[PDB]
C-alpha cells in the first residue's frame, strides 16, 4: 500500500539502530562483564592453542601417521622448539616425544581454557558464588586471594580503573613469575643471564616479575591520573589501551623481525631451512586419467613419481622455499597489521567516545591535558595541516624518486639507469639498521613515513573532527552519529565525513604503507616499479648500485615473480581467486550506488512478486534488503581490506625467493 | 582503609508524573560523630491525601531510635495543606517517648514563607535557581496534657523562667538546638529570630490539665536553606495522587555506620524547560550538614547509582558521566562519580544534574 | 594504605622589583581534578582589575574591575569604575560608577562611597614587641551613596518592593544581611571573623536624572573583624596608592567545571613585598580571608597537590630564612617544590594559615 513498503526500508536506515555487530558494545557492558568476556575469550584462545598444538603432531606416539604442516602451527613451531616442546629432529624416536609433549600441552590448554571459560561465564552472569563453600564474592570489594591478598592490597579491592592499574601490574608480575617457574621446573631452562639462549627468557621473566611487582606496589599506593578514562572506561580507556596495544604490537613485529634473523635464533628459525615441509593443499602426486587403485604398484596410469602413493603431498625443501623467513614474515606482518589495525580502531573508538562527550557537552568538561589540547579548533587545524603538509612533502618526494627510478630503468625519454637514484642511500650513521643499505631501504623508510602520515591524516580527523570541523563549523552543520555516511549532495556532496568513514579511509590509506612492509620483508625492491624485468636497464641495479643481495622484483614485477609459485599450487591459486573475488565486490558498496541498488532491489522485489503469481501462486511478500551506506561502507571496508590481505598472505606464504646473488649487468 | 560502600537507585515515572522510587543503602567503616554510641534510628514517613478538594494530606512520621541503650520514639500526625501560595497550615498531634517517659502533644501550626525578592529579571534569566533567600514565620499552638510529674515540673519551670528571665526569647535558642545543632544552624545559612510567646496557659482537659503554648518564631536563610529557598518544591501536595511512604534507618555502632533508606514520593523529577526533565536539584542543607560529620576521616568510596528511566526516556547530559547504559536504566560508579560522592560526603554542594527527556 | 588521589597541579611565580620598590609580578596557574562546590555548574569566570594613578597630589587612583562570568549558560557580567583616595590614615573616599548584567537584564550604578577603618586599639606595647602583627581587631565603617537609574521595568519593581519592604517591616535592617550574603556568603562571614552590623538606611528617594528616574540609596553599614579579616587588619597595606607610580593590572579567571577547576592569575602591582627591619624585606604576609574562605570550600576531596613556587629576586638580593626551605635556587631565583612546601600548599588549600614567609636582603 506504499506504506507497508515504507517501514521496510525504514528498517536499515542509518539512524540510531541495533546494529547486530554492536551487541557487545561497551556502552551496555559493565566492568565485570568485560572481565568475564575477556576470561571466556582467553579460554577459547587456550582451546585454539591446543588445537594448533594438535595440528603440530607428526607421529602420534600411540602410532599413526601425523598431521601435515600448516601455517597455523608453522608460525609457532620455532617457539615450541625454543621451549623444547617440539623438535627439529630427523628421527621418529625424538619426534614421538615431541608429539607426546604437544598432546599433553594441548590437553592442559583444553583444561585451563575450560576453567577460564567457566570463570568468565560466571563473571558475565554476575555469579561469583563459590559452589564448594556456598558464599559469594564481591566484585567491588574482594580480597584478592587470601593472606597474599592482605599483605599486599590490604583488602580494599580496586574501585576505579586508575586504581586497578596497580593490582593489574601485580597480577602481571605474578604471570611473569609463574612463567619463569614454569620454565625452570617443567621446561628445564634454569635462569642464566646469558642473552643468547632461552635461559635468558627465564632470567628476564624473573627480572620483569620483580619490576612489575614493584611498579604495581607503587601504582597501588600512588595511582596515576588520566582522570577522564575513569568515567567512560568502556570506550575512553578501552580505546586508549587499544591504540597503545597497536603500537606495542607494531613494536613486537619489529622485534620479531630483528630477532628471528639473529644467530641466537638460528636453531629455531634459520634451521627451518634444513627441513622439508608437507603443507596442506600444496602440489600433490598427480596421476593419469585411468588410475585403478590396487596399491603396492601402479598398473595403469603411472603417477608423477613411483613414490608417494596415490595423492600424497609432494615434499618441498626449506632452502628453495625460504621457510625460515617465510615464517618470520608471516609472524612479523601478522603482528604489524594487527598493530596498525589496533591503532586505527583505538583512534576510532576514542573518536566515538569523544563525539559522545561532545554531544552532551562533556567535551568542554574535560580537565586532562589530552583533550584540553585539542579543544581549540585552530590547533586542530594547524596540526592537521602540518601533518598533511609533511605527508605531501614526504609522499611527493619518495613517489617522484620511485617514478624517476622506474623511468631510468625503462629508459623512457632516453634516460639511463645511471640517471636514477641509485646513489641515494641511508646515511652511514643510519646504515647500521639495514643489511645491504641501498636506495631500497631509503625508499622503504620514506614510504613508511608517507603512509603513516597519510593514515595519520584520517586518524587526526577522527580525533579532532568527531563532532564538528572548521568546514562544518563554517557551514551550519555538525556531526552527531559517528556512523552517518553523508548529509547529501548539498555543497556538492558530504560523503564519508563521520569518524567511521574516516576510519575506513585510514584503513585504505594504510593499506599502501602496510603492504609496503610485505614488499620489504620479502625483499621486493620498492625503490622502483620495474626491477629485475629485462626491458632496458632494470637488471642493472645490482651493478649500478653495488647491491649485495638480489631482491625479487620491482613493485609491479613483484606480481609476476613469486607469483610463479602462487600459481604453481592449487591452494594458493584458490586463495588468490577468493581474495580477488571478495575484494572487487567492495566496489558494489563503496561506489556511490546505494540508491541504485535500492531502486533495483525494489524492481527485483516487484519481479519476484509478479513471477510468483504468473507462474507460481500465493503471496511473495518477501522483499530484498539493501545495505545502507553505513552498512555498505562497513561491509566494503571489510571486503576490501580482507581481499587485499588474503593475498598479501599469498605473497608472504608462497616463499621468500630473495637470493643473495646479485645478477650481473645486462651489458 | 575506612572504605565507604553505598548503593543508590532511582526508579522514575514518565509523563506528567514526577514520582520515583528512591532506595539506598550505605556502609561506612568510620566512627560516627555521636558522643553517645552506639546510636540506632528508624524513621517511617507515610503520606496520603485526605481530601484532594483543597490540599489536605495526612503526613505521618515515626522516629524510633536507640542511643546508648535508651529507647527513643517520636510519632507525629499532621494534616498539612496550603491555604495559598506562600502560607501553609498543619493540624495534628504526636507523641515523644524516652525511656519510661512519654508525653503526647497536639498542635495547630501555620508556616508562612516569604522571599525577600520576587524579581522577574532573575527568574527569566536563571533557568535553575539554587540560592533563594527568604524567611519562614512559624505560628505554632502546641498543647501537651500535664499528667506526669516531670511534665508539670517542666511547665512550671518554663513559666517561671519566662516570667523572670527577660532574655528567654534568645536564650531559648541555646536549649532548642542540642549540641552541634546550633553550629549546624549557621553552617547551613540558617538563623533564628528571637521567639515571641503569645501566651502560656493551662486548663482542665478531658482528664487533667493541658499545657497550651501559643508561640511564634521565624528563621531566615541565605539560599542554602532548602525549607526556604524551595518552599513549594519540598511539599508536592498537588502531585500526590496516591499514598507515599519513606522508610529509612541506620545502625550506627562504635566502628561503623549502616545506612538504609527506601522511598516512593512525587517530586523526584522536575521539568527543567525545553521538554527536558531532571532529577530534582540536590538539597543543600543535608549536604552542608553532613559535611561537618563527613570530614572526620579519609575514606575510599565505591558508590553505585541506579537511575531507571521510564519506557522510552533517555538521559541527556548526565554529569558526572554515567558508566553503563542498560536498556532504560543507568549506572554511575567510580571516576568522577566517586569523586563527586566523596565531595558531597565531605561537605561539597557540587551539581550532579541528570537531564533527561523522551 | 592508599586513599583517593584526586591530584591537583599548580604553579606560582613571583618576580620582584629592585631598589626600595614594593612592586612585583605575580602569576599563578592551577588545575584541580575535583568537583567544585558550586550547586550550578559549569561556572566560568573571567576577572580583570586595572588601576592607574589619577594624580599624586591627593592620592586618587583610577581603579576598574570587570567580572564577566557564565554559570549554567547564564552570561553574567559586572563592571565597575572607581576613583579611590585616602584623605587620611583612617578614612577612605571613593567615587565612581559601574554596571551589572545578567542574561538580558542589566542596570548601571554610580556610587559615592566612604570607608572608615578604626582599630579597637593602637597600643605601642604591641607595636614595639610584635615584629609581624598578623591579627588586628577593628571595625570598618562603610557609608555608601549609590544611584541606580530605574529604566527597566524590573528595576522599578525592585524599587517598589524595597521601599514598601523597608517601611512595612522593622526587621529589614538586619534581615537585609540574609539576602545580602547569598548562600555560602553568609556562612563564610563567621568563619572569617567578619560581623556585619545592621545597615542604617538614611533614605530611599527617587528623582528624575539625565534620562529618567534614578533610585538613590544613602545607606551605611559597618563590618567588624576579629583581627582575622584582611580588609580591616591590613587596611593600609591593601591600598598602596603611595607606591603606585605606574598602572597596575591583575587579570585572573577560573574555568570551573563538573569535574575540575582551572585557574589563571596574572598580576602586576605594588605591595608584593614589605619591610622587616635593617634592609630585610619580606613577601607580604598572606591574606587571611582568602585562605580561610577557600578552606571551607577546599576540604571536600582528598588531594595530593603538587605545587611549584618561583621567586625571582632582583639583582643583588638573596633570600634569608625561607620557611619552608626552598628546594632549589638558580643563583638569582628560588624554587619551591614538594617536601615541606607541598605540605604547606595542601595546608593553605584546605584553609590553614601556616606562616610561609620569605625574607631577603642585598
Ligand atoms: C585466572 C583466574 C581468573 C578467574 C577465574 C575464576 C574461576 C574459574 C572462578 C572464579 C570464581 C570467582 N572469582 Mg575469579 N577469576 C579471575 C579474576 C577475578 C576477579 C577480578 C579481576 O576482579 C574477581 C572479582 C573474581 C571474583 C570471583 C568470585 C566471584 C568467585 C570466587 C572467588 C574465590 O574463590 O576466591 N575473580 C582470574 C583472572 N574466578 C569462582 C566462582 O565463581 O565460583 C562461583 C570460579 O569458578
Ligand atoms: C584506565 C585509566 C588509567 C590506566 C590504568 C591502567 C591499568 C591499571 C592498566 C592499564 C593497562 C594498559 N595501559 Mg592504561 N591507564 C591509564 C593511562 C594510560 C596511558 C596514558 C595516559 O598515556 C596509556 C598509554 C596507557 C596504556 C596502557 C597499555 C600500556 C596497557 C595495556 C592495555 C591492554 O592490554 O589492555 N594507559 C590511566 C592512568 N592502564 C594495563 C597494563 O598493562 O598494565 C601494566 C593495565 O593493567
Ligand atoms: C590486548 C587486548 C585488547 C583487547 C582485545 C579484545 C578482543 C580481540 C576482543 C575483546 C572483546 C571485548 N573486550 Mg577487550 N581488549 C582489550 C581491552 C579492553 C577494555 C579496556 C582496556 O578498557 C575493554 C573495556 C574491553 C572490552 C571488551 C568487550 C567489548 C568484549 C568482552 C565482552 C564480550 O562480549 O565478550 N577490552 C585490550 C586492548 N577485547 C571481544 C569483543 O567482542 O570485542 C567486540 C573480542 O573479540
Ligand atoms: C526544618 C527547617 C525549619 C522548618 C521548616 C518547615 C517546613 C519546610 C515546614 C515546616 C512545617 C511545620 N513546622 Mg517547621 N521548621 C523548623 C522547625 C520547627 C520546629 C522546631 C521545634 O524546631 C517546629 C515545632 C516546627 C513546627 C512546624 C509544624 C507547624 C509543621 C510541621 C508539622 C509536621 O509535619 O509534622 C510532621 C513532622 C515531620 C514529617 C518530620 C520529618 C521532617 C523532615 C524534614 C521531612 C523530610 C522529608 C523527606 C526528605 C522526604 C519526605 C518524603 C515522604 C513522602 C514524607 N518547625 C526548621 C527550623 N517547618 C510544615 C508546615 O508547613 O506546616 C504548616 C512545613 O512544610
Ligand atoms: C517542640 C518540642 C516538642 C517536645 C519534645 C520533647 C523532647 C525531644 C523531649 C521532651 C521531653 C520533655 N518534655 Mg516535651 N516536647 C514538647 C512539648 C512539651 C511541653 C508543652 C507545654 O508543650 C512540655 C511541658 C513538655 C515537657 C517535657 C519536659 C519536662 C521533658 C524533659 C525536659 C526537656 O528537655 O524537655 C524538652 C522541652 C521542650 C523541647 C519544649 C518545652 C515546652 C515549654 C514547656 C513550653 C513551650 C515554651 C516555649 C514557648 C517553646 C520554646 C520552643 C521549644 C524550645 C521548641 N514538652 C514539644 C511538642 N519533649 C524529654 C522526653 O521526652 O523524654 C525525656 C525530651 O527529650
Ligand atoms: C571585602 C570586605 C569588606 C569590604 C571592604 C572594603 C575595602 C577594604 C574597601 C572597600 C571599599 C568600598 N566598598 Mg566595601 N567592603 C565590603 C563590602 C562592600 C559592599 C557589599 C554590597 O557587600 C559594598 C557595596 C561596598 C562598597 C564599597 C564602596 C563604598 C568602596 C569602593 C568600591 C569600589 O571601588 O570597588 C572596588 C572593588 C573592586 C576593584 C573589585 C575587586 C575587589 C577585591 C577585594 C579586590 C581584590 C584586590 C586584589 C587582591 C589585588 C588587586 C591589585 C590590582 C592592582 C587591582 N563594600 C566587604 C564587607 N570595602 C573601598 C573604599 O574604601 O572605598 C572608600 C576599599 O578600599
Ligand atoms: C550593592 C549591590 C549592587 C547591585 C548589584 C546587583 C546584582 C549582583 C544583581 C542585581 C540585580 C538586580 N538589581 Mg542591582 N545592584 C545595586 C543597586 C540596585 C538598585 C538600587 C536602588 O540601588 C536597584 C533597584 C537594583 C535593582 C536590581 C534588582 C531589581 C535586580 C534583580 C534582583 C536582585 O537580586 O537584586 C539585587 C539587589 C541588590 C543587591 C541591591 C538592591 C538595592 C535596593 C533596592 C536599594 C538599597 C537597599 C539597601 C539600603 C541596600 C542593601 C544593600 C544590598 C543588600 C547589597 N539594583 C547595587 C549597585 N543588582 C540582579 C541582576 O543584575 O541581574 C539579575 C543581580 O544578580
Ligand atoms: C561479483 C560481482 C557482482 C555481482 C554478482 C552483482 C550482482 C548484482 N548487482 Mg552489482 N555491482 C558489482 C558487482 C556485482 N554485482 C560491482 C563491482 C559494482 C560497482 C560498479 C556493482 C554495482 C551495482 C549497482 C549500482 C547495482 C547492482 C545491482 C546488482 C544486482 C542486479 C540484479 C540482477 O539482475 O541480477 C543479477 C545478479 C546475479 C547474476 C547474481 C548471480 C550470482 C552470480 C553467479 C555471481 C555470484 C556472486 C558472487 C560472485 C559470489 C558470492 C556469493 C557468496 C556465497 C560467496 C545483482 C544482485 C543492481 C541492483 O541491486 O539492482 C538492479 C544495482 O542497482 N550492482
Ligand atoms: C611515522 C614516522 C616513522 C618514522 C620512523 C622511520 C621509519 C623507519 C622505517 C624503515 C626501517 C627499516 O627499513 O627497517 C630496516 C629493517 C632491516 O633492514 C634491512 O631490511 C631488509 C628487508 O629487506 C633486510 O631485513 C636486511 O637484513 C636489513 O638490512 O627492516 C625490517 O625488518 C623492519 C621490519 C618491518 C618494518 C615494519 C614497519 C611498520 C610500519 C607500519 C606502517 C604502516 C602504516
Ligand atoms: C528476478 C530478479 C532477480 C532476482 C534475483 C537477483 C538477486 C540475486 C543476488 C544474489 C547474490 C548477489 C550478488 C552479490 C551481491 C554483491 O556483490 O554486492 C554486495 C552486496 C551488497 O548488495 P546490496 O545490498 O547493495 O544489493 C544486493 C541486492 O541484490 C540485495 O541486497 O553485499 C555485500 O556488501 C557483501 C558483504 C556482506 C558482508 C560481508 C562483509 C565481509 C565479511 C567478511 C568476508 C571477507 C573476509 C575479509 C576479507 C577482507
Ligand atoms: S553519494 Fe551517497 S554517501 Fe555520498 S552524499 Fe550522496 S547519498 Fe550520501
Ligand atoms: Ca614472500
Amino acid at each position: 500500500d506504499a506504506a507497508k513498503m515504507r517501514r521496510f526500508l525504514f528498517q536499515r536506515t542509518e539512524t540510531r539502530s541495533t546494529k547486530w555487530y554492536q551487541i557487545f558494545d561497551t556502552e551496555k557492558l559493565d566492568d565485570e562483564q568485560v572481565v568475564g568476556g575477556h576470561l571466556a575469550l582467553l579460554g577459547v584462545l587456550g582451546f585454539i592453542m591446543g588445537i594448533y598444538y594438535i595440528s603440530g603432531i607428526q607421529v602420534f606416539p600411540w602410532g599413526a601417521p601425523g598431521f601435515h604442516d600448516n601455517w597455523f602451527y608453522l608460525t609457532i613451531k620455532p617457539r615450541m622448539v625454543s621451549l623444547g616442546i617440539d623438535t627439529y629432529s630427523t628421527k621418529t624416536a625424538d619426534l614421538e616425544a615431541a608429539g607426546a609433549r604437544l598432546l599433553g600441552w594441548a590437553a592442559f590448554h583444553f583444561l585451563v581454557g575450560s576453567v577460564l571459560i567457566f570463570g568468565g561465564w560466571r563473571h558475565w552472569t554476575h555469579n561469583l558464588t563459590n559452589p564448594f563453600t556456598g558464599r559469594c564474592g564481591n566484585f567491588r570489594d574482594f580480597r584478592f586471594l587470601g593472606k597474599f591478598g592482605d599483605v599486599v592490597f590490604n583488602g580494599t579491592s580496586a574501585k576505579s580503573y586508575k586504581e586497578a592499574l596497580g593490582p593489574h601490574a601485580v597480577y602481571m608480575s605474578l604471570l611473569f613469575l609463574g612463567w619463569g617457574i614454569v620454565m625452570w621446573a617443567i621446561l628445564g631452562f634454569a635462569p642464566i643471564p646469558d642473552f643468547q639462549t632461552i635461559n635468558s627468557e627465564t632470567f628476564m621473566s624473573f627480572v620483569f616479575a620483580v619490576i612489575f611487582f614493584a611498579l604495581g606496589i607503587y601504582w597501588w599506593n600512588n595511582p596515576p591520573n588520566a582522570a577522564i578514562h575513569l568515567n567512560d572506561d568502556m570506550k575512553a580507556a578501552f580505546s586508549v589501551h587499544l591504540t597503545a596495544i597497536g603500537y606495542i604490537n607494531i613494536a613486537l613485529g619489529c622485534i620479531a623481525f630483528v630477532a628471528f634473523q639473529q644467530p641466537s635464533f638460528a636453531p629455531y628459525y634459520k634451521e627451518l631451512d634444513k627441513l622439508v615441509f608437507y603443507l596442506y593443499g600444496e602440489p600433490f602426486n598427480r596421476v593419469s586419467f585411468n588410475f585403478v587403485e590396487q596399491g603396492g604398484k601402479v598398473i595403469s596410469g603411472a603417477k608423477e613419481f613411483a613414490d608417494f602413493p596415490a595423492y600424497a603431498i609432494l615434499p618441498k625443501s626449506g632452502e628453495a622455499f625460504g621457510m625460515a623467513r617465510v615464517v618470520t614474515n608471516l609472524i612479523v606482518f601478522n603482528h604489524i597489521i594487527c598493530g596498525v589495525l589496533y591503532v586505527f580502531a583505538g583512534v576510532y573508538h576514542g573518536g566515538q567516545y569523544l563525539l559522545k562527550i561532545q554531544l552532551n557537552g562533556m567535551y568542554n568538561q574535560i580537565k586532562s591535558i589530552w583533550i584540553t589540547k585539542g579543544r581549540d579548533q585552530e590547533v586542530q587545524v594547524k596540526i592537521l595541516g602540518t601533518v598533511m603538509a609533511l605527508c605531501f612533502a614526504t609522499m611527493l618526494s619518495v613517489y617522484a624518486v620511485i617514478v624517476w627510478n622506474t623511468i631510468c630503468e625503462l629508459n623512457i625519454f632516453g634516460t639511463n639507469i645511471t640517471m636514477s637514484f641509485y646513489w641515494l642511500k641511508p646515511l652511514p650513521i643510519f646504515q647500521w639498521m639495514f643489511a645491504d643499505p641501498s636506495i631500497n631501504d631509503w625508499v622503504m623508510a620514506h614510504v613508511i613515513t608517507a603512509g603513516s602520515l597519510f593514515s595519520l591524516i584520517a586518524l587526526v580527523r577522527i580525533a579532532f573532527f568527531a563532532h564538528t570541523s572548521p568546514l562544518w563549523d563554517d557551514l551550519g552543520l555538525k556531526k552527531n552519529s559517528y556512523s552517518f555516511p553523508c548529509l547529501g549532495p548539498v555543497y556538492g556532496g558530504t560523503c564519508g565525513v563521520s569518524i567511521q568513514d574516516q576510519l575506513w579511509f585510514a584503513m585504505l590509506w594504510g593499506i599502501k604503507g602496510l603492504s609496503a612492509v610485505c614488499w620489504y620483508i620479502d625483499g621486493a625492491w620498492i625503490a622502483s616499479m620495474m626491477y629485475g624485468v629485462p626491458a632496458a636497464d632494470a637488471k642493472a641495479w645490482d651493478s649500478i648500485a653495488h647491491l649485495h643481495h638480489h631482491y625479487t622484483s620491482g613493485i609491479f614485477y613483484y606480481f609476476w615473480t613469486e607469483t610463479v609459485t602462487i600459481f604453481s599450487s592449487s591452494h594458493l591459486s584458490t586463495i588468490l581467486m577468493i581474495g580477488h573475488l571478495v575484494w572487487f565486490i567492495s566496489f558494489a558498496v563503496w561506489f556511490e550506488d546505494r540508491g541504485s541498488r535500492l531502486e533495483g532491489a525494489d524492481i527485483q522485489t516487484r519481479t519476484i512478486r509478479w513471477l510468483g503469481k504468473k507462474f507460481l501462486n500465493r503471496d511473495v511478500n518477501f522483499r530484498f534488503p539493501v545495505l545502507t551506506i553505513s552498512d555498505s561502507k562497513l561491509a566494503g571496508t571489510f571486503l576490501y581490506f580482507g581481499g587485499t590481505f588474503m593475498l598479501v598472505f599469498l605473497f608472504l606464504a608462497n616463499g621468500f625467493y630473495q637470493t643473495n646473488s646479485p645478477l650481473p649487468p645486462p651489458v | 582503609v575506612t572504605t565507604a560502600h553505598s548503593d543508590y537507585e532511582i526508579v522514575l515515572e514518565g509523563g506528567s508524573s514526577s514520582w520515583g522510587k528512591v532506595k539506598a543503602r550505605a556502609k561506612v567503616n568510620a566512627p560516627p560523630a555521636s558522643p553517645l554510641l552506639p546510636a540506632d534510628c528508624d524513621v517511617k514517613l507515610n503520606v496520603k491525601p485526605l481530601d484532594p478538594a483543597k490540599g489536605f494530606v495526612r503526613i505521618s512520621a515515626v522516629f524510633e531510635s536507640i542511643v546508648d541503650s535508651t529507647k527513643n520514639k517520636l510519632t507525629i500526625e499532621a494534616d498539612i495543606a496550603n491555604e495559598t501560595k506562600e502560607r501553609r497550615i498543619s493540624v495534628g498531634e504526636g507523641m515523644v517517648s524516652v525511656g519510661d517517659f512519654s508525653h503526647t502533644f497536639s498542635f495547630e501550626g501555620s508556616v508562612v514563607n516569604l522571599f525577600y525578592y520576587r524579581s522577574d529579571a532573575v527568574r527569566r534569566n536563571v533557568p535553575n535557581p539554587i540560592y533563594m533567600q527568604g524567611r519562614q514565620f512559624h505560628d505554632i499552638l502546641m498543647k501537651v496534657p500535664l499528667d506526669n510529674n516531670d511534665l508539670i515540673d517542666t511547665w512550671e519551670g518554663t513559666v517561671k523562667a519566662i516570667g523572670s528571665t527577660g532574655a528567654f526569647n534568645d536564650w531559648i535558642r541555646d536549649f532548642w538546638f542540642i549540641g552541634p545543632a546550633f553550629t549546624a544552624l549557621n553552617e547551613g545559612g540558617q538563623r533564628i529570630s528571637r521567639i515571641e510567646v503569645n501566651g502560656l496557659n493551662t486548663e482542665s482537659g478531658p482528664k487533667g490539665p493541658v499545657g497550651v503554648s501559643r508561640w511564634r518564631f521565624s528563621h531566615g536563610g541565605s539560599g542554602m536553606v532548602d525549607s526556604i529557598s524551595r518552599w513549594a518544591e519540598l511539599f508536592p501536595s498537588d502531585k500526590l495522587n496516591r499514598p507515599a511512604q519513606v522508610e529509612a534507618g541506620f545502625r550506627s555502632d562504635s566502628q561503623g555506620i549502616e545506612v538504609k533508606v527506601d522511598g516512593e514520593f512525587p517530586g523526584v523529577s522536575v521539568d527543567a524547560g525545553g521538554g527536558l526533565r531532571r532529577i530534582l536539584n540536590h538539597p543543600l542543607i543535608p549536604l552542608v550538614h553532613h559535611g561537618m560529620v563527613g570530614k572526620f576521616n579519609n575514606f575510599n568510596v565505591d558508590a553505585q547509582l541506579k537511575v531507571v528511566l521510564p519506557k522510552g526516556y533517555k538521559i541527556r547530559y548526565a554529569a558526572p558521566q554515567y558508566r553503563s547504559q542498560n536498556l532504560e536504566e543507568y549506572r554511575w560508579s567510580g571516576g568522577a562519580y566517586a569523586r563527586w560522592v566523596e565531595h558531597v560526603c565531605k561537605g561539597g554542594v557540587g551539581q550532579f544534574e541528570i537531564l533527561y527527556a523522551q
